[PDB]
RNA sequence: CCUCCU
RNA sequence: CCGAAGGUGGGACAGAUGAUUGGGGUGAAGUCGUAACAAGGUAGCCGUAUCGGAAGGUGCGGCUGG
RNA sequence: CGCAUUAGCUAGUUGGUGAGGUAACGGCUCACCAAGGCGACGAUGCGUAGCCGACCUGAGAGGGUGAUCGGCCACACUGGGACUGAGACACGGCCCAGACUCCUACGGGAGGCAGCAGUAGGGAAUCUUCCGCAAUGGACGAAAGUCUGACGGAGCAACGCCGCGUGAGUGAUGAAGGUUUUCGGAUCGUAAAGCUCUGUUGUUAGGGAAGAACAAGUGCCGUUCGAAUAGGGCGGUACCUUGACGGUACCUAACCAGAAAGCCACGGCUAACUACGUGCCAGCAGCCGCGGUAAUACGUAGGUGGCAAGCGUUGUCCGGAAUUAUUGGGCGUAAAGGGCUCGCAGGCGGUUUCUUAAGUCUGAUGUGAAAGCCCCCGGCUCAACCGGGGAGGGUCAUUGGAAACUGGGGAACUUGAGUGCAGAAGAGGAGAGUGGAAUUCCACGUGUAGCGGUGAAAUGCGUAGAGAUGUGGAGGAACACCAGUGGCGAAGGCGACUCUCUGGUCUGUAACUGACGCUGAGGAGCGAAAGCGUGGGGAGCGAACAGGAUUAGAUACCCUGGUAGUCCACGCCGUAAACGAUGAGUGCUAAGUGUUAGGGGGUUUCCGCCCCUUAGUGCUGCAGCUAACGCAUUAAGCACUCCGCCUGGGGAGU
RNA sequence: UAAGGAACUCGGCAAAAUGACCCCGUAACUUCGGGAGAAGGGGUGCUCUGUUAGGGUGCAAGCCCGAGAGAGCCGCAGUGA
């Protein structure tokens, strides 16, 4: 562009976008107004629980929340360990993370929010499924 | 008047030497070139218009320069001043900047002491 | 005319 | 006299929500054909019009990226 | 600061005059006059936001943030108003209104946690209903002192940063002990085994901080006031007194290195592997990707580099990202040249000379607090920290120069750009008329059984005489040959002939003009084909539609028909692979060879040949350019000006 | 015609309400004309200033038309029917 061009319009920087939406968005009660606020989790109501096959090439039943977060979004999460910590109807705290196989699920499940147990016996960096070290 | 493309491209081609339209600073510029060793000399005729003398530069005399490999590039219309304190240094020496001032030109030294800046070559 | 998935 | 709040009125703007509806995206192994890629079996593509379950077909003009 | 998918806004609005008000200038308020003011340099509206010192990041340009700490501003349950005064149009006032809390024997009163603590609620999430004015600073008072949730302390919380550590050092059984197995092992490992030396600190008892300056109260002496020795105050000068933290920091001294190691990571990026259990399951995943019965990336089990009570995970910002490119990118084919003009504003502008001095440059002077970061950097034992002198800090004033360049004025010039004059070529455009060939239909003569069509057929047309052949008539559309990488045009485009009207280009000449130029958002115009409106026309062709085939089907291709349309006038539409997928202008940078329209010059009577030359139009090919393909004086080369456009693919030209 | 106000009724049938002039202001939608008297509001008597400003007629005197203001006055109510 020629600088004639530039001072009538300037350059334009790209929009990044955050990879987690629902994180960004507060509530208020009194104005029912979303608020911008950066949070790292987000307690939620579990409005279903199931599984559902990923993407190719792999097959599986992963086992998901739809949630209903306190700023009233509804997202999908992932139940991350393995055993059955697909857990019901219930409160629960969700991640900022993206199941690569499943189209949708841009969140997990915080594991240790309540009930929990992952992976038991963890080999190192023992503090990512809520496994409590036993003595 | 743009001196410049013409002496760039007859110097890539390794041209003897080269005619162009004279203007006060385009001579004024061809001698500050001349500071090293190109122009012999030219033949000022009988004036019709007002630079159909030409500068005649030549500095290619011999069959291959002793001076080759000229290069120069920021002539913009865009205006570009330079501070006397401020002024650039073409390789960190090894190349001259013609600073056009009110009475001056050439080094780093010759900023501060001259003054103006103005224009700015490589 | 068509030629399952990894 | 000015004057906050209040009342009345008709507009403006923004959000939420709504029977139903529209395409869109995504989704290991669904159905129909085979339009494109080779002269892809009628060279393809562009604009436009019209027709047809669906890709598409046909007209007119254009392009070669035949 | 963002948005033009916000373009008009304003009516005390803009200025005047007068009066009033104000500490104060003033449409600040009002009266009476006019008609202004603002806005593409973005008014107005909408959205968002306290601003700044700074902070984070980065080579820097930049980008982001503006908690804590300092300054300016604003606000004090919501909203209005004045009072008091030097000063609020009041943070713990009042007056009034509103929504909420409290009291009220109902008439009426009282209050505002955005003061410290605390509670509920919201939330992913953020403390003690603590002690003291001893210190520092306030207010009051002559002082003692009182009040001070300012402030100093302490409580809480790994939420950070960091301490100096949690020793040093002598010491090879390489034991014990581990999970593997080619039934053997090997490394931790001089570190521990066995110790044996020191107290940064602390494991338990004794010493004990500094922080405190004092203010005064008192005792004294020079000074100035003093009717004065009174009696005080103010300069030097004694004496005097007080600590929340707290019996806490720090020292000694034992019990004694005992109390003080951690978390994360080990495919590659980035230095760091093997058993077993699963068997596309269970699960993993920042990216690439692992798992379907031998998983160095999953579950477990045993095994190792960084930084050092934490480090993993998620969130935000800058970097890497020369990935919005000023520094510092692009647009023939990767995303990207506007379909093409005419042009307003704007941007940019040949040469000389003179003058000017806004820009440009430069000297000098003033400020840009403190803290922070940083230059010398010192002190506190170095530190995770505090002081001074500098520096940066300004598109900043004010003033004095310089004057080349940019800009302004004056005078010149002819190379740009036009004019004149003389030639040249052309399917450039608009209008009217005219011609020949062929197709079709109609009529008629001759003639008779097919014609037509396809890969092969059939539908069609034919004995109501087709097809063929001859003659004539009607009508419409398009212009064989000429015809050529030929011509003309801004592009789309333009092809029979003639006339009428009319635009541009090229060459030559330089008489004239004397930068009159270039580009050009918006605007205006032109713009293939198809389409649309009204009215015409309708041969041939032919979307649709029908029939015949083909085929599994065939809403296609092929065949036979055939409507709109194709044509004309007027109007509309405004798009095309509107392409050279290449914006316009200008200059510069090897050659060779065709061709179109000119010009000049050779010996020649021309023709013709040859040389030169301008402007097109092609091909080949240097240098250079390019990811490559290729481009190459008709650049995609080297430059300058201006415009348009691009920023991963989809979603979506929605 | 108290209070109510469509509960009436097949159905607001009937009745009530609205109603003049001046001024402010006026949406969707649209064939750009409209919609529109949209809607919704405000003013309205009398006196004085006052034979007002201004206008018609006329040589003048006079006669006639006549805003908009300001200051008042009265009533439950001023296009007082
Ligand atoms: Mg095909
Ligand atoms: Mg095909
Ligand atoms: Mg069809
Ligand atoms: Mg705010
Ligand atoms: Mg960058
Ligand atoms: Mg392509
Ligand atoms: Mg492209
Ligand atoms: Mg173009
Ligand atoms: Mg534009
Ligand atoms: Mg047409
Ligand atoms: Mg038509
Ligand atoms: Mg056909
Ligand atoms: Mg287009
Ligand atoms: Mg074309
Ligand atoms: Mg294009
Ligand atoms: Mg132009
Ligand atoms: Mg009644
Ligand atoms: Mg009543
Ligand atoms: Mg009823
Ligand atoms: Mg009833
Ligand atoms: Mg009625």
């Amino acid at each position: 562009p020629t600088i004639n061009q530039l001072i009538r319009k300037g350059r334009v920087s790209k929009v990044e976008n955050s990879k987690s939406p629902a994180l960004n968005k507060g509530y208020n009660s009194f104005k029912k107004e979303h608020t911008n606020v950066s949070s790292p989790q987000k307690r939620g109501v579990c409005t279903r629980v199931g599984t559902m096959t990923p993407k190719k090439p792999n097959s599986a039943l992963r086992k998901y929340a739809r949630v209903r977060l306190t700023n009233g979004i509804e997202v999908t999460a992932y139940i991350p360990g393995i055993g059955h910590n697909l857990q019901e109807h219930s409160v629960v705290l969700i991640r900022g993370g993206r199941v690569k196989d499943l189209p949708g699920v841009r969140y997990h499940i915080v594991r240790g929010a309540l009930d929990t147990a992952g992976v038991e016996n963890r080999a190192q960096g023992r503090s990512k499924y809520g496994t409590k070290k036993p003595k | 008047a743009d001196m410049l493309t013409r002496i760039r491209n007859a110097n890539m081609v390794r041209h003897e030497k080269l005619e162009i339209p004279a203007s006060k600073l385009k001579r004024e510029i061809a001698e500050i070139l001349k500071r090293e060793g190109f122009i012999r000399d030219v033949e000022f005729v009988e004036d019709s218009k007002q630079g159909i003398i030409r500068v005649f530069l030549k500095y290619g005399q011999n069959n291959e320069r002793v001076i080759t490999g000229l290069k120069r590039i920021s002539k913009p219309g865009l205006r570009v001043y330079a501070k006397s304190n401020e002024v650039p240094r073409v390789l960190n020496g090894l190349g001259i900047a013609i600073i056009s001032t009110s009475q001056g030109v050439l080094t780093d030294k010759e900023a501060r002491a001259k003054q103006a800046g103005g224009e700015v070559l490589a």
